[PDB]
C-alpha cells in the first residue's frame, strides 16, 4: 500500500513515505509542512515531465514495485519565482571512488624480489 | 577529516575539545555546531594511524576529571554552610552534563574496550580510594568511580552534625528549602562507586542514622514538656498534628526508603514510651463520650 | 483532498517532525526524526547539546560522511523501521562494492 | 564430583537426561550447527538448506550454537546465542529456532564485501583504513566462545 519515495532539487533530499493510490498534489502538502513554502510555488516532476493535479502517483509509475525502502524513486521538484516557473535541474551526488585492485577477484602472483620484501 | 585513515595531532584537537567538554560541566551554553564537531573529533582520534590517539585520550580524560572534581570539592567545601547548596548545583549541572558525555563517547566505548584487564585481576588497587588509575570499564561506571573518594574527609564529622541541627527543629528552626535539602541527599546516593546492587548503603550510615537519633531527643524534649503543662486533651491533637509535618517534610526531604524510618521513630518517641500514662487516661477517655478523644487514641 | 484526513497525520508536520542532515561537500539530508534516532551517534546529537535545545532546532554536521554514502545510509534507515514491528517478508539491501569500504566506515562510525 | 568448577565454563554437562530436540532453520543462510562436547570443543554437524529442520537427540545441559555454513557469521537461536536443551515435558520436544539476526548496518557490509573480495586485497580496496582490520576479523567461533565466557561470568552474581 505504501510507496517510499526522494524529493530532490539542487543538493536537497528530502526522505518521505506517502500512499500509491493518493494524488500528485497530497505530496506537494507533504513538502510544504517541511519546507514552508506553499504547493501552488511547487512543481512535481517524474523524469522531466510535468505532473498535473488529475493524476495520481499510481499512474504517474511510482507503484510499490519499482519503490521500495532500500532504494526509492526519484520525484523532481522546481519552485517558482512568482508566475514563471524555474524548471527541472538537480545538482547530483558525488561519484563514488575507482573500485581499488584488492576487491577485484584473485588474478595470478608474481616472481619474488630478490631482495627481502618492505 | 575523513573515514579513511588520517594522520591527527593529539594536542591541537584536544585543547579546543577540553574548551568544549569544561563548557557542558557547570552547565555553560554550547553550540550545536560544536556538538556535532566533537563527536567527529572523537572519531578522527580513534582512527588516526596505526597507534590510536584512542588509548591517550582515555588517561588524559581520567586525570582531568580527577583533579577537576576534587578541586571543585575542596571550592564547594570552602562556604560556611553553604557548601550544600553548591554541592547541589555541581550535582544538578553534573547530572545532564554525565548524560552528554556517556552519549558522546559511544563510539570510543563499543569499539574499544570490548576487553579489560580480563587475564589479570589486581589486588593493589581496584577498589576504594586509591591515586592509582582506575578500571578501563565504560564512563558511567568511571565517573561513579572517581565520585567515592571525596567523602572520607575528616570534614564529614563536623559538617554533617552541624547541617542536622537545622533539621532537626522543626518549630524553633523554620525552615530549610526542598530544593536545598534535596540536593544534598540526591548526591549522597550518587557518589558510590558501580555496585551490583542498591548503591544507598552509604546514605543511611553517614547521614541517616546520626539524624535520626537527634530527631529523637526534640520530640523526647517536647513531649515532656507539653505532658507536664498541658493535660491529656490538648497532647493527642497536638501529637497528631506535630505527626502531620513530619510526614510533609520527610516526602520533601529525604528519598523513599527513610520516609518511613524517621517517622517510625518519631512516633514511636510521642506514644509508645508515653503509653502507660496514655492507657490511664483511655479507661476516663471511654467512660466519657468525646468522639474524637477516642478516634486519635485509636 | 477526499475522504477522512488529518493535517497532523500524512507524515506533514513541523520542523520538529524532521531532523537535518549535513554532508562533508555540503548536501542536506531531510529525514525523519524516528529514522535520524536509529543511528546513536545521532540519537546522541539530539539529546543534547541541549540545555537550550527546545527551540525547535535540530540539526547534525558530518566531516567525514560525503552525499553517497550517506544517501544508502538514509535508504538504511527507511528500511529499518518500516519493516520492524511486522512480521512482512524483508528482502536484502543493497551494497555496491565501489561504495563498500566507505559505506562499511560510516556505519562503523554511526553505531547504526 | 570434586569442589570447584572443572572444566571450561562453555562446555556441555554430561547429564545423563535426555531431550528430544528439532532444529528449524528459519534463516535464508545454510546452517551449520556446532555443539560443544564436555571439552567445550566445538564439534560441527551436517549441514541444513534453509527450509529445513531436523530431529536430534540431545540432553539437558548440552550448549549448541549456530552459524552460517560458509562465512561462519552468526546465527540465533530462539533468539539467542546459544541453545541449551531442557527437560521436555508435555510439551513435546524443544525447539531450536535458527533465525537470521538483524546485522548492524557496518556488520552486513562487511560480510558483503567480504565475500565478494579476496582477503589478500582487502587492503587494496580503497576504503577507510579502519576498516582493513575489521575486514580482516572475520566471524569466529572461537572467539565468540571468549567472549561468551566473559558475558557469562557477568551473568553470574550473588543471589537475592
Amino acid at each position: 500500500m505504501d510507496v517510499f519515495l526522494m524529493i530532490r532539487r539542487h543538493k536537497t533530499t528530502i526522505f518521505t513515505d506517502a500512499k500509491e493510490s493518493s494524488t500528485v498534489f497530497e505530496l506537494k502538502r507533504i513538502v510544504e509542512g517541511i519546507l514552508k513554502r506553499p504547493p501552488d510555488e511547487q512543481r512535481l516532476y517524474k523524469d522531466d515531465q510535468l505532473l498535473d493535479d488529475g493524476k495520481t502517483l499510481g499512474e504517474c509509475g511510482f507503484t510499490s514495485q519499482t519503490a521500495r525502502p532500500q532504494a526509492p524513486a526519484t520525484v523532481g521538484l522546481a519552485f517558482r519565482a512568482d508566475d514563471t516557473f524555474e524548471a527541472l535541474c538537480i545538482e547530483p551526488f558525488s561519484s563514488p571512488p575507482e573500485l581499488p585492485d584488492v576487491m577485484k577477484p584473485q588474478d595470478s602472483g608474481s616472481s619474488a624480489n630478490e631482495q627481502a620484501v618492505q | 577529516m575523513s573515514l579513511k585513515p588520517r594522520v591527527v595531532d593529539f594536542d591541537e584537537t584536544w585543547n579546543k575539545l577540553l574548551t568544549t567538554i569544561k563548557a557542558v560541566v557547570m552547565l555553560e551554553y554550547v553550540e550545536r555546531a560544536t556538538w556535532n564537531d566533537r563527536f567527529s573529533d572523537i572519531y578522527a582520534l580513534c582512527v588516526a594511524y596505526p597507534e590510536p590517539l584512542g588509548e591517550r585520550l582515555y588517561t588524559e580524560t581520567k586525570i582531568f576529571l580527577e583533579n577537576h572534581v576534587r578541586h571543585l570539592h575542596k571550592r564547594v567545601l570552602e562556604s560556611e554552610e553553604q557548601v550544600l547548596v553548591m554541592y547541589h548545583r555541581y550535582w544538578e549541572e553534573y547530572s545532564k552534563g554525565a548524560d552528554y558525555m556517556d552519549c558522546l563517547y559511544r563510539y570510543l566505548n563499543t569499539q574499544f574496550i570490548k576487553k579489560n584487564k580480563l587475564t589479570e585481576a589486581d589486588l593493589q588497587y581496584g577498589y576504594g580510594g586509591v591515586d592509582m588509575n582506575e578500571p578501563l570499564m565504560e564512563i558511567g561506571e568511571l565517573a561513579l568511580d572517581m565520585w567515592r573518594k571525596l567523602m572520607v574527609e575528616p570534614l564529614q564529622a563536623i559538617l554533617i552534625r552541624m547541617l542536622l541541627r537545622e533539621i532537626k527543629n522543626d518549630r524553633g528552626g523554620e525552615d530549610p528549602n526542598q530544593k536545598v535539602i534535596h540536593g544534598v541527599i540526591n548526591s549522597f546516593v550518587h557518589v558510590e562507586q558501580y555496585k551490583k546492587k542498591f548503591p544507598l548503603k552509604f546514605y543511611q550510615e553517614i547521614f541517616e542514622s546520626p539524624f535520626l537519633t537527634e530527631t529523637g531527643e526534640y520530640y523526647k524534649q517536647e513531649a515532656s514538656n507539653l505532658l507536664q503543662e498541658s493535660n491529656c486533651s490538648q497532647y493527642m491533637e497536638k501529637v497528631l498534628g506535630r505527626l502531620k509535618d513530619e510526614e510533609i517534610r520527610c516526602r520533601k526531604y529525604l528519598h523513599p526508603s527513610s520516609y518511613t524510618k524517621v517517622i517510625h521513630e518519631c512516633q514511636q518517641r510521642m506514644v509508645a514510651d508515653h503509653l502507660q500514662f496514655l492507657h490511664a487516661e483511655c479507661h476516663n477517655i471511654i467512660r466519657q463520650e468525646k468522639k474524637n478523644d477516642m478516634a486519635n487514641m485509636y | 483532498m477526499d475522504g477522512e484526513e488529518k493535517t497532523y497525520g500524512g507524515c506533514e508536520g513541523p520542523d520538529a517532525m524532521y531532523v537535518k542532515l549535513i554532508s562533508s561537500d555540503g548536501h542536506e539530508f531531510i529525514v525523519k526524526r524516528e529514522h535520524a534516532l536509529t543511528s546513536g551517534t545521532i540519537k546522541a546529537m539530539l539529546s543534547g547539546p541541549g540545555q537550550f535545545a527546545e527551540n525547535e532546532t535540530n540539526e547534525v554536521n558530518f566531516r567525514e560522511i560525503p552525499s553517497h554514502v550517506l544517501s544508502k545510509v538514509c535508504m538504511y534507515f527507511t528500511y529499518k523501521v518500516r519493516y520492524t514491528n511486522s512480521s512482512t517478508e524483508i528482502p536484502e539491501f543493497p551494497i555496491a562494492p565501489e561504495i563498500a569500504l566507505e559505506l562499511l566506515m560510516a556505519a562503523n562510525f554511526l553505531d547504526c | 564430583m570434586e569442589a570447584g568448577r572443572p572444566r571450561p565454563v562453555l562446555r556441555s554437562v554430561n547429564s545423563r537426561e535426555p531431550s528430544q530436540v528439532i532444529f528449524c532453520n528459519r534463516s535464508p543462510r545454510v546452517v551449520l550447527p556446532v555443539w560443544l562436547n564436555f571439552d567445550g570443543e566445538p564439534q560441527p554437524y551436517p549441514t541444513l538448506p534453509p527450509g529445513t529442520g531436523r530431529r536430534i537427540h540431545s540432553y539437558r545441559g548440552h550448549l549448541w550454537l549456530f552459524r552460517d555454513a560458509g562465512t561462519h557469521d552468526g546465527l540465533l537461536v530462539n533468539q539467542t546465542e546459544l541453545f541449551v536443551p531442557s527437560l521436555n515435558v508435555d510439551g513435546q520436544p524443544i525447539f531450536a529456532n535458527i533465525t537470521l539476526p538483524v546485522y548492524t548496518l557496518k556488520e552486513r557490509c562487511l560480510q558483503v564485501v567480504r565475500s565478494l573480495v579476496k582477503p589478500e586485497n582487502y587492503r587494496r580496496l580503497d576504503i577507510v583504513r579502519s576498516l582493513y582490520e575489521d575486514l580482516e576479523d572475520h566471524p569466529n567461533v572461537q572467539k565468540d566462545l571468549e567472549r561468551l565466557t566473559q558475558e557469562r561470568i557477568a551473568h553470574q552474581r550473588m543471589g537475592d
